């Protein structure tokens, strides 16, 4: 439970470090689920991504903290929610891809800033087969992933921490993680259903230097 | 198998595992046939009961746990038969009317902790043509 | 190694990262080479497994020399100097900043042995990082992944010999082996074919393998 | 869990007997469940009855014990399994008949050799309401039984002892059991369905003597 | 003693090793004693030679478990009988050769399935004096070997422990051992005499792992 606002209810955590503190500490302020704009799956739809802390530059008190300070150190901890029926068949891979350096399909130029920031918009994979990138979706088990089979579950949680070689990092021109769900298996049902997936991103172990 | 494509022995347990991913009331049996290698490809399912084989209800189950034995790896750069894992229907397709009666499986693989990788070369994916910035760190 | 799986072992391989026939006769008369990761797509593919990495890069410049279509190869006298991410390069062959007392050249002969000097964790960060998701600097124009701390440095060649060498061709290969490897976060082995030396860009092929709507080849059906 | 295919999971009994042996004693050949062909549980289905052993002549390292052994000892733990939804309705009653001496109707004529003997096809109930034999279905529950009501559950587990008078007996002419599987109340649903019943038997306690 | 049927009773061991179990391990399938075909030993009679595990392929339960079990491991103890009377003069030398890579004469092609492979029908040396391999029988009691001279005895025993680099082997295409029986001394009556040889080959310590 983080902020005034209470959300959702959690404790599955990533690279086995639950955020701690390895100047100004948010506890009150940023720690609190942000959660963003639920976007509709389909049977026809790709896939989507959320460049942290892109995202949430506009949102909040991490959004003052980002506006207002020059060099940030946070760790997150996300939560996926999937509200679909049981008449809804489907599974998403919510996979947060450390360093995700997107790659330009068929040219030789690179992305540029209007292709790598959207925000709270989020973005959309347009190869997601491959990831955007030339890897591989079928290998992309190997990242912090969680996995939505609606069967089964229709909720994820991963918790991000702090990654970067750097200790602390500038905000508006670096994007450590980057959250992206792809329907593996694409959404089903006979009436031909824009079953919401709602992202509520909670940041932790806040740190924030240079006014 | 793209670390073990840097290498030229490998051996150990690999260890499947299915998911389905279908709709809450889909019901159903799958048998899941393990072909050890040199044998026969099963095609009747009757006579698919030769070797180690599971059948798994996926209307309780969402997902199974298929471990393959070991298999030693390369121990004869040839064609040969190693092994198989084959999976019939075994009943039918049982989704209401409601749901959507085309369901679907996806299939995960992993080396079990006995898995060893041994003498190391290249990997024979990669290459084909010529690169952008050509001899600019030049 | 306690296994041959060992990302120390897994690495160190010292793999072919330059290679210069340059042309020595009485810019042109030397070469440089700005050390990255992004050189021989073999190396390149098994660095871009790991999104971070600290490893103490050896270069074994073997140099080579050549007649061309005078019957003894003569024995030169080469310099190898390693400029940083830092202060100038030399503009010539013969400049002043070759002579610099900061920039750390070798002074190695042909008939020797192949030289050997160990660059080591060249960067300003913790770890090298190979995939960059942001933009240097401060503009809308700073390009996508290029990260300056992680530009291991510079390495200009050039023959110390003077003029009038005679078209004996001098090629000359380098070897980087890393040392000390210590390897963060893993990634997805790349399956398409690359486009440039500084982004992830991908195209595939025509048709499987390797392409973009189907990575291994195509069997007929499903009960193949 | 009986064997190297692990198929579903036991600890109803019978007869107050759990098996125990009272030469060749198979435990990992036999002991294991032979899975049959699923039948197809419609609206006008009338029965279905496999005579054990004679269903297990053919499947498996029980049946070739049975082509190298002369006499037969074992007992069975059988395992019935009809998978349908929340919207099928019906009943069945999983009865295990032992000596199931079969009628012929309206003849004077003994059944023959090609209407006892069916095997892994199992067969089918003409008059179901008298059990093929001029007894009743509404005193069935003298046998080991059990009820599948789709209502309620979809599963049932006889298990069924060594049933002879004699202390081992020959397999390929005479049969102790018969599995009967007879839909008291028809399975029902709008769209007008073919639910499967799944018959799994696993032997327990075998014996085999005389190569 | 080995099987139920008891045919010969032993204990000469070869290797210095009784063999021991260094997954199916057959002790009362396939330990016994399998009796091959009775070979005629005449005057000019030049050799015998039987590729184990080739000629048990066929044979008993070591040969359904060749056809059902991919790997196997298996020592042997062999047995060979002469039986000829006061009157016969000879000598065998019952030798067992590891990896006998066979010869063809004249020829620079290999030997083919059908030279080596043979079976339960054996076959026979063509020029027994370099044992059909370019070396010399005259140096061939380096391996384990036994004299069967008909003045003194007229029966051996041969130990055959597990021959391979390897750890287990697949046995339709190699053949670790061979049996050879070369008479040295010809046989000789007045009469002018088809005295048997009888050769029976028991496994010791089998195993066998893949189905």
């Amino acid at each position: 439970k983080l902020g005034n606002s209470a959300i959702v209810t959690q404790e599955c955590c990533a690279y086995g470090e639950w955020p701690n503190y390895l100047p100004t500490q948010p506890e009150t302020a940023t720690d609190r689920f942000y959660t963003l704009k639920s976007v509709k799956w389909e049977a026809g739809s790709t896939g989507w991504w959320w460049k942290l802390p892109d995202a949430l530059n506009n949102i909040g008190m991490f959004g003052q903290n980002v506006q207002h300070h020059y060099l940030y150190r946070s760790g997150f901890l996300i939560h996926v929610q999937c509200n679909a029926t049981r008449f809804h068949q489907g599974a998403l891979l919510v996979v947060a891809i450390p360093e995700h350096q997107r790659g330009a399909h068929n040219t030789n130029t690179s992305p540029g800033f209007d292709d790598i920031m959207k925000g709270e918009e989020g973005g959309t994979f347009n190869h997601p087969y491959v990831l955007d990138d030339g890897t591989s979706l079928a290998c992309a088990t190997i990242f912090p992933h969680q996995w939505i089979n609606l069967r089964t579950n229709n909720s994820a949680t991963i918790v991000l921490p702090w990654m970067n070689a750097a200790p602390m990092d500038f905000p508006l021109r670096h994007n450590q993680w980057t959250l992206a769900i792809i329907p593996v298996v694409p959404l089903g049902t006979r009436t031909m259903s824009m079953v919401p997936i709602t992202v509520s991103i909670a940041p932790m172990c806040c740190e924030f230097n240079g006014l | 198998g793209n670390i073990s494509r840097y290498y030229t022995h490998w051996s150990g347990s690999l260890e499947m595992t299915f998911m389905f991913c279908g709709s809450f009331m889909a019901t159903g049996k799958l048998i899941l046939c393990y072909t050890p290698p040199g044998g026969s490809c099963p095609t009747t399912r009757e006579t698919a009961m030769l070797g180690t084989h599971i059948v798994w209800d996926f209307g309780l189950q969402s997902s199974v746990t298929l471990i393959i034995p070991w298999i030693s790896g390369s121990h004869y750069s040839t064609n040969a038969n190693v092994g198989y894992v084959t999976c019939f229907m075994q009943t039918n397709l049982i989704v209401p009317s409601e749901s959507s009666d085309t369901c679907s499986l996806i299939g995960f693989i992993a080396a079990k902790d006995d898995f060893s990788l041994r003498l190391m070369r290249d990997s024979p994916d990669i290459g084909i043509d010529h690169l952008h910035a050509a001899e600019a760190a030049y | 190694g306690v296994s041959e799986t060992l990302v120390e072992n897994f690495l160190s391989r010292a793999a072919l990262v330059s290679k210069r026939s340059f042309e020595y006769k009485d810019d042109k008369n030397f070469f440089k080479w700005t050390i990255n990761t992004r050189s021989f797509v073999q190396l390149r593919r098994k660095l871009e497994l790991f999104t971070y990495l600290r490893f103490d890069a050896e270069i074994t410049i073997l140099t080579t020399v050549a007649v061309n279509g005078y019957m003894g190869l003569p024995n030169l006298t080469l310099q190898a100097m390693f400029v940083p991410t830092g202060a100038l390069t030399p503009e010539k062959q013969d400049s002043f900043h070759w002579q610099s007392g900061s920039n750390a050249s070798v002074f190695f002969k042909i008939s020797d042995p192949p030289a050997r000097m160990t660059i080591p964790f060249m960067c300003i960060n913790s770890a090298y990082s190979v995939f960059y998701d942001g933009f240097a600097g401060f503009e809308k124009s700073g390009l996508y992944g290029i990260n300056p701390a992680d530009t291991i440095g510079n390495l200009c060649v050039r023959i110390v010999n003077e003029h009038q060498p005679v078209g004996f061709t001098v090629t000359v290969r380098v070897y980087m082996k890393p040392k000390h490897i210590k390897a963060w976060a893993p990634r997805p082995p790349r399956t398409l074919p690359y486009m440039s030396i500084a982004n992830a860009n991908y195209k595939g092929k025509k048709r499987a393998p390797n392409a973009l709507n189907a990575i291994i080849g195509n069997r007929d059906s499903v009960k193949t």
